């Protein structure tokens, strides 16, 4: 090269190692910017460099340089390959530090490649170099032969793995492995008969004490276990007694006994029926990860250190952690059958021994092995707890630890057939645990315990242990330390469900202890939750002896300096439920930050491209691609948005009128708005649920009613035509209907009639659309019935010319989900004689349902001709009469859970006719109508059956069964003058008489009896 | 002044994290949007300890192939290193082996810590059987999180005790 372009690529390869970014980011620039046109030499530089250098610093950083910028080697010049060929090669050949040799082999093989020319030098160059007598040479060879395995393509691994060299034996077995890593299992055969000579050959690691180097040689024989396990099969059982001897060396260092450990482990995730086959490893296997798991505490008999600590765990204990994850990989890949009985014949051992150390082992080895074995230990479980349960008092606080792991582990693995066996042993043994006799880690972990139990054990089963389990959860709450002080908020939390009722009991001790915890964010919150579930619990005068003080703390702790933001919107939601309107006062502190969240915008943003690829590194935030084009929302802050307004919804529930002050702000500001918000619909859905209960806020307390309302419905219907989803849209009618309710007669205008129309049909279209292609969609024209209905009645029936434009799809639907919906459509249509223009288009298909078979289609049917002798009784009489007969068929599996409902609407709909056309009758009739009582089911048509049997007044004891029924079945409510007519009937009956027909009744019925008659 | 000081080389893909995990022991402040690092940035890092000032010297790399390119060339005399991945990212996870294999090319034997991080989000992608390289190949590993802080410090105190070889040291 050019002796200028040496020094200013010598300056620049030198500055690219400041630690200073300045000289370094130069460098950088220089390097990238300055030098298709430079590469070349560049590249013939670092070659140099890496080959001639006598400065380690430049030589090492230009071979990596060489190899990096050759990957970005066959777009060169050929006689400048050859160059750097050569350079590198005599470079290698020369006297070179070690690492820089190493660096020199990774840049050579980055120059042998596929489509570039043959070197027959390095060939020869490497079988030379493998023979020298410097074991760096030999080490670097190999090292070629691993990144270009290809170059492979016997005596020289079996030196290879003999060598006096550690380092040249390391190399020979990873090139050996990277051999099976690269070719094809076709090429495998060839070097696999050489797997023993290596095997062979690691007893001498041991002799000369080279234990760090075995480590190297156990990492490329789990390579290769995870590529060919089969070729172990033959040798198998010698390489599990090799690393069960290592193992048990324990003045080995952890390094060789760990890679022991984890090429056993390996076996199982790669050959399962291999080691199934060969009771040896299940052996070998438990023996060696038992043996591992003692060594913990190590010259801490006393276990002070662990006493004194936190609950987490010790990192110190290097072989006890791998020697637990190990036993659990294998028990999970080879199950019970296999290894319960290995694991057994030493867990009976070690529970047994005077080392501590041993009995809490065997302890932490059943709590690895309980999910792998759960096939066969989930029926082995009273001998388990015979093993376990005596340990539970061992002298040894971590023994006793160790004992509750187990009784927690299986509490989770043999669930939910452990809680109903093994409670009464369970139990009493971890609320044991619980007492201040015991060392805080015991206490602690045993609480632990209980929640895994309680996660699959009912209320029944706990329900005698609760006092007991609460009289010692708050002494636990009076320990000086938190993880204790934790874990008993989360385990007095759990069981706050079953204990609603004992509380009052514990409250007085308890509550002042969870206001000093209040007065470690997750400590505060499970505190905060666990105060207002007891107050609930304990009811609202009780709760007021401490709630002053609660509310006070509670308020500091909002507005101090997001886990416990969630509690403390929970908690105030709770205070809310118990104060009732007392809550009010507080309300200035609580919502406004609730109306701040509740008001955020959907933030669209333009993203740019290549900007999106890592967008995915924010996971609050969605981004979806519209044309050429990528938009994104902040997801997170939107859910966050639907949590303040479901907040806000509930306050408003439950305060009523006292809720009014933020209607108006909520309705425009926030419930309103969301309506828009097109890229999330929980926002949508939760604004349009918002809607009628603000308006119900605002009437309670009071044209602003009006106004909002206006607007609101507006947005509904507006909403409808171009809302995406059914579920939203079924929202959106639902909230119409509630929004009707609750303003009442006339509440909508007549470009609201029609715009609602347009809506219904472009919902009711892209419905039929749907299912002409094929509950949801049920649903959907579930709603849109009420609303149609809800709208009927607000107009009075004036939404009736509107309902016509939509005739015929109306029609269409009536000739089964489109037919019910058709059906009761019309049923709401007759009632609000108007309806003439359509009779003759719906009653023949009417009269069809009526004796359809499926149940629900007769139901509306006879619903609708029920109707229409009630509300137009002379547009309609040449059709009621007629089918009157069809009823008195269709009335007789009638009585049957499946069409009850159907066979009660046609019975009150032949009392609507009965009624209509009283003496205008072909009176049987009556007499049948009555063999149709009692109503039990629909409570409309029982509410028409029972005004029509007032009306009218052998059968009395039929009469009154007939009310008694309807009353105690709650079909006919509030319990609110069918008894009036019936009590005059008794009345025309002697003292006796009228006594003699309640002797059928039961106790429980005679108490309501007395109460309604 | 500290007399004791390391070359740390910090890699892994990115988005992982690995300057925030700077940047918070470096300030204390948690920084909010991702700005890919250009190649390399170095930070000095001093822990005071019970054996004086260390230094670990903290070549926080490029994770992004597109701004990495030499990376490969920072890894010149380090003397031991993180590789980080995202608990949340499952292919992530799938890279450690690669910049395992890396690091091992230039830095011969060296401790290495491997980091899970972001372990304060809700889903996690890569579970704790999941991971199981650290023991193919005894790298020590641990759960971390930038933004909580959670065993903020471990794996510098690791490499401390085993590059001062003295396992008494405490931050
Ligand atoms: N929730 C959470 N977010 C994190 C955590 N650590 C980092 N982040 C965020 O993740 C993003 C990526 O952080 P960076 O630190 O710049 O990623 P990097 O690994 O340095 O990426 P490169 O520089 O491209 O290699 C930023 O938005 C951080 O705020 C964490 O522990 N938890
Ligand atoms: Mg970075």
């Amino acid at each position: 090269l050019p002796e200028e372009v040496n020094r200013t690529l010598l300056q620049i390869v030198q500055a690219f190692a400041s630690p200073d970014n300045q000289i370094r980011s130069v460098a950088e620039k220089a390097l990238s910017e300055e030098w298709e046109n430079n590469i070349e030499y560049l590249l013939t530089f670092l070659a140099e460099q890496a080959a001639f250098s006598q400065d380690t610093t430049v030589a090492a950083l230009s071979a990596v340089l060489f190899r990096k910028l050759a990957l970005k080697i066959t777009h060169i010049r050929k006689e400048v390959l050859a160059q750097i060929r050569s350079s590198l090669l005599k470079g290698f050949l020369s006297e070179r530090a070690d690492s820089i040799r190493h660096k020199l082999s990774d840049a050579i093989a980055e120059c042998v490649q596929d489509d570039l020319p043959a070197w027959p030098e390095l060939l020869q160059a490497l079988i030379e170099s493998l023979k020298s007598g410097n074991p760096n040479f030999r080490e670097s060879s190999f090292r070629i032969l691993t990144t270009v395995p290809y170059l492979i393509t016997l005596p020289i691994f079996q030196s290879g793995f003999t060598d006096a060299s550690d380092n040249v034996k390391i190399a020979a077995v990873t090139a050996f492995v990277g051999y099976f890593k690269q070719l094809p299992k076709s090429e495998w055969s060839k070097l696999g008969i050489l797997l023993p000579s290596l095997l062979n050959s690691l007893p001498r690691f041991l002799d000369d004490g080279k234990d760090d180097a075995l480590a190297s040689v156990f990492e490329s024989l789990i390579e290769l276990v995870e590529l060919a396990p089969k070729l172990f099969k033959d040798m198998f059982d010698q390489i599990i007694q090799f690393t069960d001897m290592v193992i048990k060396n324990k003045d080995l260092e952890p390094p060789a006994r760990t890679t022991a450990l984890e090429l056993l482990t390996v076996f199982s995730e790669n050959a399962p029926q291999m080691c199934k086959s060969n009771q040896n490893y299940g052996q070998t296997l438990v023996m060696v990860t038992l043996i591992m798991m003692t060594e913990v505490s190590i010259d801490d008999d006393d276990a002070a250190e662990w006493i004194e600590s936190d609950d987490t765990d010790d990192e110190e204990e290097v072989t006890y952690d791998h020697a637990r994850q190990a036993l659990d990989r294998v028990a999970l890949k080879l199950g019970g059958e296999y290894l319960a009985a290995p694991l057994f014949q030493y867990l009976q051992q070690m529970i047994t021994s005077t080392e501590w150390r041993e009995r809490f082992a065997a302890m932490m080895a059943l709590s690895s092995a309980a999910e792998g074995c759960a096939d066969v230990l989930i029926g082995e479980i009273p001998k388990i707890l015979d093993m376990v349960i005596p340990l539970i008092n061992d002298p040894h606080p971590r023994v006793q630890y160790g004992c509750c792991n187990v009784l927690g582990q299986i509490s989770t693995d043999f669930s939910p057939f452990i809680q109903r066996t093994a409670h009464d042993r369970i139990l009493p043994a971890l609320i044991s645990k619980l007492t201040s006799e015991c060392t805080s880690r015991v206490q602690t972990h045993a609480a632990a315990a209980l929640v895994n139990f309680s996660e699959f054990a009912s209320k029944d089963i706990l329900e005698p242990y609760l006092d007991s389990l609460l009289t010692n959860l708050l002494v636990l709450l009076q320990s000086n330390k938190l993880y204790v002080q934790e874990q008993a908020l989360t385990t007095i939390a759990f069981i706050a469900e079953a204990a609603k009722n004992k509380f009052i009991k514990y409250y007085d001790t308890l509550m002042p202890l969870l206001l000093n915890v209040l007065k470690n964010s997750v400590l505060k919150g499970k505190c905060m939750e666990c105060a207002t579930l007891i107050g609930f619990a304990v009811g609202k005068e009780k709760f007021h002896e401490h709630s002053q003080e609660l509310i006070s703390i509670l308020v500091a702790l909002q507005n101090s300096d997001d886990a416990l933001r969630s509690y403390l919107e929970q908690s105030w939601s709770r205070i809310c439920r118990i104060l009732g309107d007392d809550f009010v006062p507080l309300l200035p502190i609580v919502i406004p930050p609730l109306l701040i969240t509740a008001k955020a915008t959907q933030d669209v943003g333009l993203i740019e491209e290549e900007e999106a690829a890592n967008f995915q590194q924010y996971p609050d935030w969605d981004v979806v691609q519209v044309q050429g084009k990528h938009i994104a929302i902040h997801t997170s802050v939107l859910d966050d948005k639907v949590s303040a307004m479901e907040l806000l919804q509930s306050y408003a529930t439950l305060l009523r009128g006292q809720f009014a002050v933020y209607v108006k702000e909520v309705m425009e500001e926030i419930a309103l708005p969301s309506l828009d918000f097109y890229l999330h619909d929980g926002v949508r859905a939760a604004g349009a649920t918002l809607i009628p209960i603000l308006l119900s806020c605002l009437l309670a307390a009071t044209e602003e009613l009006v106004l909002l309302w206006h607007k609101a419905s507006s947005k509904l219907i507006g909403g409808l035509m171009s809302e995406p989803m059914p579920e939203i849209t079924q929202v959106y009618h639902n909230s119409l209907v509630n929004g009707i309710k609750v303003m009442g007669d006339n509440c909508l205008s007549e470009d609201q009639l029609a715009a609602f129309t347009k809506g219904v049909s472009a919902n009711l279209t892209d419905t039929y659309e749907r299912m002409q292609d094929r509950f949801t969609d049920e649903d959907l024209l579930d709603e849109i019935n009420k609303s149609i209905a809800a709208v009927l009645k607000t107009t009075n029936g004036h939404y009736l010319k509107n309902l016509e434009n939509i005739w015929p799809m109306i029609n269409t639907f009536l000739l089964p989900i489109l037919v019910i919906f058709a059906l009761v459509v019309i049923g709401d249509l007759i009632q609000y004689e108007q309806t003439a223009s359509m009779k003759n288009a719906f009653i023949p298909k009417v009269t069809e349902c009526l004796i359809s078979p499926d149940a629900r289609i007769r139901q509306a049917a006879s619903y609708i001709i029920g109707v229409c002798a009630q509300y137009a009784p002379s547009t309609y009489a040449d059709v009621c009469i007629p089918t009157l007969d069809t009823l008195v068929q269709i009335v007789d599996g009638s009585k049957l859970e499946e069409n009850r409902s159907s066979t009660e609407n046609a019975s009150a709909a032949i009392a609507k006719i009965l009624y209509a056309y009283n003496s205008n009758i072909p009176d049987t009739y009556t007499a049948n109508w009555f063999k149709t009582l009692p109503t039990i089911t629909d409570k409309e048509a029982a509410s028409f059956n029972y005004q029509f049997l007032s009306q009218l007044i052998s059968n009395i004891s039929a009469v009154v069964d007939s009310v008694i029924q309807a009353l105690n079945e709650r079909s006919l409510t509030e319990r609110e003058t069918v008894i009036s007519s019936v009590k005059k009937l008794l009345g025309f009956l002697p003292s006796s008489d009228a006594m003699a027909i309640f002797n059928r009744y039961p106790a429980d019925i005679m108490e309501k009896v007395h109460k309604w008659f | 002044e500290p007399q004791v000081q390391f070359k740390l080389v910090l890699v892994g893909d990115g988005g992982t994290g690995k300057t925030t995990f700077v940047k918070r022991h470096l300030t204390g402040e948690f920084e909010k949007k991702y700005v890919a690092t250009l190649g390399v940035e170095v930070h000095p890092l001093v822990f005071h300890t019970n054996r004086g000032p260390i230094k670990f010297n903290v070549w926080d790399t490029a994770g992004q192939e597109k701004f990495g390119g030499l990376r490969d060339g920072y890894y010149i005399q380090a003397q031991c290193a993180i590789i980080m991945f995202d608990v949340t990212s499952r292919v992530t996870y799938k890279n450690v082996p690669n910049w395992h294999r890396d690091l091992v090319r230039v830095c011969e034997n060296i401790p290495i810590v491997l980091c899970g991080n972001k372990v304060d989000i809700k889903d996690r992608k890569v579970k704790a059987k999941s991971i199981v390289f650290h023991r193919k190949k005894n790298l020590q590993y641990y759960d971390i999180s930038a933004k909580s802080n959670y065993n903020f410090e471990k794996p510098f105190l690791w490499l401390a005790r085993k590059l001062i070889g003295d396992p008494n040291l405490e931050f």
